[PDB]
DNA sequence: GGTCGTCTGGCGTGCGCGCCGTTACACCAT
RNA sequence: GCGGCGCGC
DNA sequence: ATGGTGTAAACGCCAGACGACC
C-alpha cells in the first residue's frame, strides 16, 4: 500500500534528522496525530526516527511521550526503539533498575541482546553508549570477538594469497612528507566542487569597450547576488510558515546548506545557461542532483570523518613511501583492513517527487529574483517560452538578447570543471567493497549502468565476499599508477593550436578558416540552375562550419587540463562495466584516447634500461611507424638502425627541416619515442639511462584466439598464432587467398561475375567483415560493407556492384566455415540455448571463472525479455568476460615480481626492461586459464540455475536435451602456447 | 492601413458591417494533448472557460474514425455563438521533423471547419475564422526577438487582483469566480499554456477588430 | 474483415445493402459511381479541375469545393472511400499525404450526417491492394491502368449498362481516352469488388 | 481462459567516451 | 534522448 | 545593419496475432 504522501513525510522526517531542526518535525508529528484520517498514514518507522533523533541529544521525556503515543497506537515496538531507549538511558546515566527493567521487557518480547547489536545498524557512539549501559546493568556481557580475515582458496587464485612464497612489491619514489601535503591539496580541491582553469586561446587586446562591459558585468553580478540572498531569505521565511498548521514544506531541505553555497550555485547555473534556452525539467533535475551532492560532501566536515580519514591515510602512506618501512609487506587492501578502518555508511536518495519539487522551487526563484536595466525601469533577464523540441511541445527558459550581447562582447579567459572530471592529486583509496572506492568524499559505482539498472548490484551484493577480491585487487593495482605530463609535445601542440592548426595531424582549425562560396551580384532567382545550386552550396558550407566548430570545442577542453597539470603528479582510478572490462573515470584527459592524448602521458617513476631496453624501444618505434607488420623482430631491429639519421633529425628540430615522423600512422607517439631514443644513444652508458615511456604489446584477433582455445581446433589455432611459428600469421590474407582460389576455380565454368572481379580482391574488402564475426554479422551488413569498399574503388564498373557483392559475401561465408568449424558449432549452441531460455521467460545469467556474476540488461517495455537481443548478445559477451579475466590474472601475477602494469584492454603496457617477464606471465596464465574445463561447468551451471523445478517437465526435457549437447574438442595441445613468440607480440 | 492590417490579422475576408454587430464569440486553442475554449459578449463578461485533457490521439497511427468520434464529443458542449475564432501557427511544411504535428493540426482544423460551420449549404456565409499568434503577441508586448513569451502574469493581474484603474479590460461573473480561481490554482503546478491564450485571443479579437 | 475494411462493421447490416457509391479522388479531379444491388450502373460522372493544390493550404477553399461537389451526388446508404498507400517515413511524399488526409477528414465529417444523432458509420475505407489482388489487374503494389478490363465489360459481362443510358456512357467513354484519367475506372472496379467480397460472401 | 496452428511485418555487428543544435533565406527601407 | 559528427578496443 | 518584409505544395527468417476450438 505505497502512497506518495507517506513517502514524502518519511523523507521529511529523515531530513529533519540529518539537520538540526528536530522540534519542527516534532510539531508536524503531534499535529498529524489528532486526525482520524491523518493518523492512518502514520507509520512505525516515522515514530522510531523521531525517537532516535530525540535520543541522540539525551531528551528523556520526549522518548517517554513517543512511547506513550506508540502505545496508544496499535504498532508493535521494534528493537530499534529499544536501542534508542538504551542509548538515552546510558548517556543520561540513569539508575540501573530502570535499564534492567527495560532489558527484562525486551526479553519478554523474545528479543535478543545480541540482536540489537547485530540486526540493526547503529553509529559507533550509539553502540558504545548501549554497551556502557548494559555493562552498568550486567558487567559480564561481552561482545563476540572478531575473526582473522578470510582468504580465497580457489584453484586459479591460490598462488597469489600464499604466504610462503617470495615476494618483492614495488614502492613509490616520493618521500612521506611530500606525500602528506598532496592529501591536503586534494582535500581542498574536493571541498570546493568547481575548479577554474585558464583557457589556452590567444589573449585578445583589451580595449575601452571590453573594460566598460566588464565593469557593468561586475556591478550587475553584485546586485544579482544581493537580490538572490534577499529572495532566498523571504522564500525560506514563508515556506517555514507552511510547516506550522501541519502542511509539508521543503523548509527542512532548504536549511541543509548555508545561504552562501546556494547563491553561488545558482549564479554558476545562470552562467552555464546557453544562448538558446534549455528545458525546465532538466534544470530542475540538475539543481536537485547538485544540492544533494553538495550536502553529501559537506556533511563530512561537521560529522568529523575528515580528521579520522586524515589520520588513517597518514598511517597508510607508510606502506607506499620510499623512506618508511613496514614490518611485514602485504597487499594494500590487507594493510588497510589490518589497521582500524573508518566505517562507511551508505545513503539513500530522496524520492523523485521530493527531488522534482526542489528543482522548481529554486528554478522559479531565479527568474523572479534577477532583474536587469534596459540599457528607467528594470526588465527581467529570464523568460518562459513555449516551443517545439524533439517532435514534442515543451517549455523553455530563455535569456534576454542584451545579456547575450554583453556576454559575447566581454571575453572571459576562464573555464570551469567538476572535481570528479579532473585527475586526483593524491593516491586513491583502495577498493575494499562495492560501496567504498577510489574518491575521498564522493561515492562511485563499481559497474557503469546507463539508467535504472539495479540487478547488477544486487548480484554483486549476494555473492560471498571472498569471490570479488581478485577484481578489487586488480582495480586497486591499476589505480596506483603514477603519471606525469610531457612538456615539449605540449608546447609544440599549443604552438600549432594558437595559429591555424594542421588538420592532418589531428589539431583542429579555427572557424575563420572555413571555406567561403563565391558571391555573385546577379540574383539567383533569374535562372533555375543558379538558385538550385546556390541553396545547396550555402547549406553545405553551413554544415561544414557547424561540424568544424565542435572539434575545436572538444580540443580546447582537452588541452586546458594538460596546461593545468604541468609540473604535477596525478593518478587515475578505474571502474568496470557489467561484462568485466575496465575503464578510467576521468573522461577528458586519460589514456584509452587518441594519438595526442597518449603522446602527452608518461610514467612518473623511472627504471634503468638494463641490457635489453634499447632494443625494445627500437622495436616499439618500428611498430608505431607501422611500415613493417608481417616481419619477425630481428628484421624490425635491423630496420630501426638503418633510419637513425632521420630519428636524430626529427628529434633535434621537429617543425623545421626534414619531417619524417609525420608520415607515420601515429606521428606524435613516434616523435615522443624518437626524442627518448636520441637522448639514450648520446649518453655515455646506455644501460644506466632512466626511462619513463611505456612499451606496447598486443595480440591480433583475441576473440578468435579464445574460440580456438575453447574448441582445441588444430587448423584454427595456426592462423591466430597460437601454435609456435617463426613468421606471424595473418587471418585476413588467408581469407583473401581462399576467396581468390574459389573465384579462380569457379570462373572457368560458366561465370561472368567472377570474370570482372579478377584483381580486385584484397585485404581491405574483407577486413571489416572478418573483424566483425565475433559480434554477429549477418549477410545484410556484410553486403553493405563490401558495397561501400567497392564504391570507393574507381576502376570497378558501378553497374554490376549488386551481384558481385552477393557473390563476395557468399564466398567469404563459405570460406570462413572451412577454417573455423568448431567456432560456428559453439556459436550455434549458445544461440540455441539463449533462444530457449528466453522463450521460457528468463534472462541469460552466468558466472566468470574468477567469480564475477554477469547479467544481461536487455528487456522489452516486471517486463518481458527481448529474445532477439539476448540471443544475439550472449556470444560476444562471453568472450569479453574471458578476455578480461586473462587480463586480471596477468596483472595480479605481474605485481608479485615488482612490475608496473597498465593495460588498455587486449593490449599490455610496461617499461622497457620488463617485457620478457610480462610475456612469460601472460602465456603461463593463458595456459592455466584454458586448461580448466569452461564449457562443461557452463553447462552444469545452466542446468542447475535453469530447468531445476518440479513444474512443466515437458518444457524442461527439451532444455535438458539441448544443454547437455556440448561439442567435442580437437587434438591440439595447449602446452605449446608457452613457446609461442607472437601470441601477444 | 487598417484594412491591410485586418487582411494580415484575419485570413478569411468578412465584411466590416457584419463584424461591427457581433454579439458573441468563442476562441479555440488546441495542442497535442489538450483543447480549451472561452465565451465572451459585447460588454465583455466570461460565462464559460473549460479544458478537455485526456484523449487517445497522436501515438503512432492517424485514423479518421477516431478523430471524428472524439471531435464530435468535444463539440457537443460548445454553446452557440455568432463567430468562432481559431488560432493559426507559423509552422510550415519546411520543418521536416515537425511534420506529424502539422498533420495533427491540419486534420483537427479541417474537422472543426467542417462540423462547426453549419448552414453553409443553405446560405454560403462563413462562421469560423483564423487569427494569427504573433500579431496577438505584439499587441500585449510579449515578443522578445521573433519568439512569444508566456502570458500567465497578465491573467494573474486580471484575476486574483482587482485594480479597476477606471477602465478594467475584462469582467467575471460574481457566482462563478471561485471555481475560476480554484482551477487557476490547480493548474499552477503543471503549466498548460492554452487556457491563457484562449482568453487573451478573445480579448484581442474584441479590441482590434470589433471596437475599432 | 480487418484486411479489407478498416472500420469494423457488423455482418448483418453489411450484406443487406440496396445501393452504394464509390469515391476515388486525386490531385486534379474527383469522380464517383452509383450502383444498386443488381450490378447495374445508375450514375457515373467526372468533375473538372479545382482551385486546390496550388500553393497555400486553406480550409475555407476546401470547404467551398467539397460543398459544391457533394450537392450533385445522390443519396445512398453506404459510402466507400479508398485507402491508398503512403509512408510517413518518405520525405518527398509529404504534400500528397497532407492533401489526402485533409480531403478524407472533410469527406468523413460532411457525409456522416446522422452520426451526431444515431452514432453509426456510413463511410468505409477499402485498401487498394485487396482490389488489385482480387481483380488481378496487376499483382502486387503495381497498378495496371485498367482500360482493357473496362473495354471488356463495356464496348457475359459482369456489370450491366441499363437501357436508355448506354449512349451517355458510350459518349463519355470514347472521349478523354487521350487524357490520363484513372478515377472513373477505379471507382467502378472498387464498387464491383465491394459487391463481390462484402456481399454474397 | 488457454491454446493452437497459421500467415504476416519488422529487421538486419558488441561495449564505452566527447562536442553542437532545434522554421531557413534572399531582399528592401530606414 | 531527437538529429548531424568525431574517438578507443 | 537592422528592422522589418517577403517567400516557401533488389533478400530470408521468425516471434507474434489470433479466430476458433477447446
Ligand atoms: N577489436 C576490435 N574490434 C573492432 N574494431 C576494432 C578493433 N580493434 C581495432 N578496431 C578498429 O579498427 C581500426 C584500426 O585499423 P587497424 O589499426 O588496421 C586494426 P588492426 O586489427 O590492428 O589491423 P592491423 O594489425 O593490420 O593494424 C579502427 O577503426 C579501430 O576502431
Amino acid at each position: 500500500q505505497l502512497s506518495g504522501q507517506q513517502q514524502r513525510l518519511l523523507a521529511f522526517f529523515k531530513c529533519c534528522l540529518l539537520t538540526d531542526q528536530l522540534p519542527l518535525a516534532h510539531h508536524l508529528l503531534v499535529v498529524h496525530h489528532g486526525q482520524r484520517q491523518k493518523r492512518k498514514l502514520l507509520t512505525l518507522d516515522m515514530y522510531n526516527a523521531v525517537m532516535l533523533g530525540w535520543a541522540r541529544q539525551g531528551a528523556f521525556k520526549e522518548l517517554v511521550y513517543v512511547l506513550f503515543m506508540v502505545k496508544d497506537a496499535g504498532l508493535t515496538p521494534d528493537l530499534l526503539s529499544y536501542a534508542a531507549a538504551l542509548q538515552c538511558m546510558g548517556r543520561q546515566d540513569q539508575d540501573a533498575g530502570t535499564i534492567e527493567r527495560c532489558l527484562e521487557q525486551m526479553s519478554q518480547e523474545g528479543l535478543k541482546l545480541q540482536a540489537l547489536f547485530t540486526a540493526v545498524l547503529l553509529s559507533e557512539e550509539d553502540r558504545a553508549t548501549v554497551l556502557k549501559a548494559v555493562h552498568k546493568v550486567k558487567p559480564t556481557f561481552s561482545l563476540p570477538p572478531q575473526l582473522p580475515p578470510p582468504v580465497n582458496t580457489s584453484k586459479l587464485l591460490r598462488d597469489v594469497y600464499a604466504k610462503d612464497g617470495r615476494v618483492s612489491y614495488p614502492k613509490l619514489h616520493l618521500p612521506l612528507k611530500t606525500l602528506q601535503c598532496l592529501f591536503e591539496k586534494q582535500l581542498h580541491m574536493e571541498l570546493a566542487s568547481r575548479v577554474c582553469v585558464v583557457s589556452v586561446e590567444k589573449p585578445t587586446l583589451p580595449s575601452k569597450e571590453v573594460k566598460h562591459a566588464r565593469k557593468t558585468l561586475k556591478t550587475l553580478r553584485d546586485q544579482w547576488e544581493k537580490a538572490l540572498c534577499r529572495a532566498l531569505r523571504e522564500t525560506k521565511n514563508r515556506l517555514e510558515r507552511e510547516v506550522y498548521e501541519g502542511r509539508f514544506s521543503l523548509y527542512p531541505f532548504l536549511c541543509l546548506l548555508d545561504e552562501r553555497e546556494v547563491v553561488r550555485m545558482l549564479l554558476q547555473v545562470l552562467q552555464a545557461l546557453p544562448a538558446q534556452g534549455e528545458s525546465f525539467t532538466t534544470l530542475a533535475r540538475e539543481l536537485s542532483a547538485r544540492t544533494f551532492s553538495r550536502h553529501v560532501v559537506q556533511r563530512q566536515r561537521v560529522s568529523g570523518q575528515v580528521q579520522a580519514l586524515q589520520n588513517h591515510y597518514r598511517k597508510y602512506l607508510c606502506l607506499l613511501a620510499s623512506d618508511a618501512e613496514v614490518p611485514e609487506p602485504c597487499l594494500p587492501r590487507q594493510y588497510w583492513e589490518a589497521l582500524g578502518a573508518p566505517e562507511a555508511l551508505r545513503e539513500q536518495p530522496w524520492p523523485l517527487p521530493v527531488q522534482m519539487e526542489l528543482g522548481k522551487l529554486l528554478a522559479e526563484m531565479l527568474v523572479q529574483a534577477t532583474q536587469m536595466p534596459c540599457s528607467s525601469r528594470l526588465v527581467p533577464v529570464l523568460y518562459h517560452v513555449y516551443s517545439f523540441r524533439n517532435v514534442q511541445q515543451i517549455g523553455i527558459l530563455k535569456p534576454h538578447p542584451a545579456y547575450v550581447q554583453l556576454l559575447e562582447k566581454a571575453a572571459e579567459p576562464t573555464l570551469t570543471f567538476e572535481a570528479v572530471d579532473v585527475p586526483m592529486l593524491c593516491p586513491p583509496l583502495p577498493w575494499t567493497s562495492p560501496h567504498s572506492g577510489a574518491f575521498l568524499l564522493s561515492p562511485t559505482k563499481l559497474m557503469r549502468t546507463v539508467e535504472g539498472a539495479t540487478q547488477h548490484q544486487e548480484l554483486l551484493e549476494t555473492c560471498p565476499p571472498t569471490a570479488l577480491h581478485g577484481a578489487l585487487d586488480a582495480l586497486t593495482q591499476l589505480g596506483n599508477c603514477a603519471w606525469r605530463v610531457n612538456g615539449r609535445v605540449l608546447d609544440l601542440v599549443l604552438q600549432l593550436f594558437q595559429a591555424k592548426g594542421c588538420p592532418q595531424l589531428g589539431v583542429p582549425a579555427p572557424p575563420s578558416e572555413a571555406p567561403q562560396p563565391p558571391e555573385a551580384h546577379l540574383p539567383h532567382s533569374a535562372a533555375p540552375a543558379r538558385k538550385a545550386e546556390l541553396r545547396r552550396e550555402l547549406a553545405h558550407c553551413q554544415k561544414v562550419a557547424r561540424e568544424m566548430h565542435s572539434l575545436r570545442a572538444e580540443a580546447l577542453y582537452r588541452l586546458s587540463l594538460a596546461q593545468h597539470l604541468r609540473d604535477r603528479v596525478f593518478w587515475l582510478p578505474h571502474n568496470m562495466d557489467f561484462r568485466g572490462r575496465t575503464y578510467p573515470c576521468p573522461p577528458h584527459f586519460n589514456h584509452l584516447g587518441s594519438d595526442v592524448a597518449r603522446a602527452l602521458l608518461e610514467f612518473a617513476q623511472g627504471r634503468p634500461l638494463g641490457p635489453h631496453g634499447l632494443d625494445w624501444l627500437k622495436i616499439h618505434l618500428v611498430n608505431l611507424t607501422g611500415l613493417k607488420k608481417r616481419e619477425p623482430l630481428r628484421k624490425r631491429l635491423a630496420f630501426a638502425e638503418e633510419v637513425m639519421d632521420d630519428i636524430l633529425d626529427s628529434a633535434d628540430q621537429p617543425l623545421t627541416g626534414r619531417k619524417w615522423w609525420m608520415g607515420a600512422e601515429e606521428p606524435w607517439q613516434t616523435l615522443a619515442c624518437c626524442m627518448e631514443v636520441a637522448n639514450a644513444v648520446r649518453a655515455s652508458d646506455p644501460a644506466a639511462y632512466v626511462s619513463h615511456l611505456p612499451v606496447h604489446q598486443d595480440g591480433s584477433c583475441n576473440g578468435l584466439q579464445h574460440y580456438a582455445a575453447l574448441g582445441r581446433d588444430s587448423v584454427g589455432a595456426a592462423s591466430v598464432n597460437l601454435e609456435p611459428s617463426d613468421v606471424p600469421q595473418d587471418v585476413y590474407s588467408g581469407v583473401a587467398a581462399q576467396v581468390e582460389v574459389f573465384r579462380r576455380q569457379d570462373a572457368q565454368r560458366g561465370m561472368r561475375v567472377a570474370q570482372v572481379l579478377e584483381g580486385f580482391i584484397t585485404r581491405k574488402v574483407v577486413k571489416q567483415t572478418v573483424m566483425t564475426v565475433v559480434y554477429g554479422v549477418t549477410r545484410y551488413g556484410g553486403r553493405l560493407q563490401i558495397e561501400k569498399r567497392l564504391r570507393e574503388l574507381s576502376d570497378f564498373p558501378q553497374e554490376f556492384v549488386w551481384e558481385a557483392s552477393h557473390y563476395l559475401v557468399r564466398q567469404v561465408f563459405k570460406s570462413l566455415q572451412e577454417m573455423f568449424s568448431g567456432t560456428r558449432a559453439i556459436q550455434h549452441w549458445l544461440t540455441e540455448s539463449a533462444r530457449l531460455i528466453s522463450h521460457m521467460g528468463s534472462v541469460v545469467e552466468w558466472v566468470t571463472p574468477l567469480g564475477v556474476p554477469v547479467i544481461q540488461p536487455y528487456r522489452l517495455d516486471s517486463r518481458k525479455p527481448n529474445t532477439r537481443k539476448q540471443k544475439n548478445g550472449f556470444p560476444p559477451n562471453f568472450i569479453h568476460s574471458l578476455d578480461s579475466s586473462h587480463m586480471m590474472l596477468t596483472a595480479l601475477h605481474c605485481y608479485r615480481k615488482g612490475l608496473t602494469f597498465v593495460s588498455v584492454h587486449d593490449c599490455y603496457w610496461t617499461h622497457a626492461a620488463d617485457v620478457s617477464v610480462m610475456n612469460q606471465v601472460c602465456r603461463e596464465q593463458f595456459v592455466r586459464l584454458h586448461s580448466e574445463p569452461i564449457l562443461q561447468d557452463l553447462s552444469r551451471f545452466l542446468v542447475k540455475r535453469f530447468c531445476s523445478e518440479p513444474q512443466k517437465i515437458l518444457e524442461a526435457s527439451q532444455l535438458k536435451e539441448t544443454l547437455q549437447a556440448v561439442p567435442k574438442p580437437g587434438a591440439f595441445d595447449l602446452e605449446q602456447v608457452k613457446r609461442s613468440t607472437y601470441f601477444f607480440s | 492601413p487598417e484594412n491591410r492590417f485586418l487582411r494580415k490579422l484575419l485570413k478569411p475576408d468578412i465584411e466590416r458591417e457584419r463584424l461591427k454587430a457581433v454579439n458573441s464569440i468563442i476562441s479555440i486553442v488546441f495542442g497535442t494533448r489538450r483543447i480549451a475554449w472561452a465565451h465572451l459578449d459585447r460588454k465583455l463578461t466570461v460565462l464559460d472557460w473549460q479544458q478537455s485533457d485526456r484523449w487517445s490521439l497522436m501515438r503512432g497511427i492517424y485514423s479518421s474514425s477516431v478523430y471524428l468520434e472524439e471531435i464530435s464529443s468535444i463539440i457537443s458542449k460548445m454553446p452557440k455563438a455568432d463567430f468562432y475564432v481559431l488560432e493559426k501557427t507559423g509552422l510550415s511544411i519546411q520543418n521536416s521533423s515537425l511534420f506529424p504535428i502539422l498533420l495533427h493540426f491540419h486534420i483537427m482544423e479541417a474537422m472543426l471547419y467542417a462540423l462547426l460551420n453549419k448552414t453553409f449549404a443553405q446560405d454560403g456565409q462563413h462562421q469560423v475564422l483564423s487569427m494569427n499568434r504573433n500579431a496577438v503577441g505584439k499587441h500585449f508586448e510579449l515578443m522578445i526577438g521573433d519568439s512569444r513569451t508566456s502570458g500567465k502574469e497578465l491573467v494573474k493581474q486580471f484575476l486574483f487582483d482587482s485594480i479597476l484603474k477606471a477602465d478594467p479590460r475584462v469582467f467575471f461573473p460574481s457566482d462563478k469566480i471561485v471555481h475560476y480561481r480554484q482551477m487557476f490554482l490547480s493548474t499552477e503546478l503543471q503549466r498548460v499554456e492554452e487556457l491563457y491564450d484562449s482568453l487573451l485571443q478573445a480579448i484581442a479579437f474584441y479590441e482590434l477588430a470589433v471596437f475599432d
